[PDB]
């Protein structure tokens, strides 16, 4: 699922699921 | 950054991880 074009909902969802109880920082803007 | 990165070209483990806490 990680190597691939992931836009919106499917980058967050990629996040989710790799970085686990870590946790994740989505910043579009930057 | 991300969507330059991972949404308008191919993303990567090596980069999503970067954006772990």
């Amino acid at each position: 699922f990680v190597n691939q074009h992931l836009c919106g909902s499917h980058l967050v969802e990629a996040l989710y699921l790799v970085c686990g109880e870590r946790g994740f920082f989505y910043t579009p803007k930057t | 950054g991300i969507v330059e990165q991972c949404c308008t070209s191919i993303c990567s483990l090596y980069q999503l991880e970067n954006y772990c806490n």
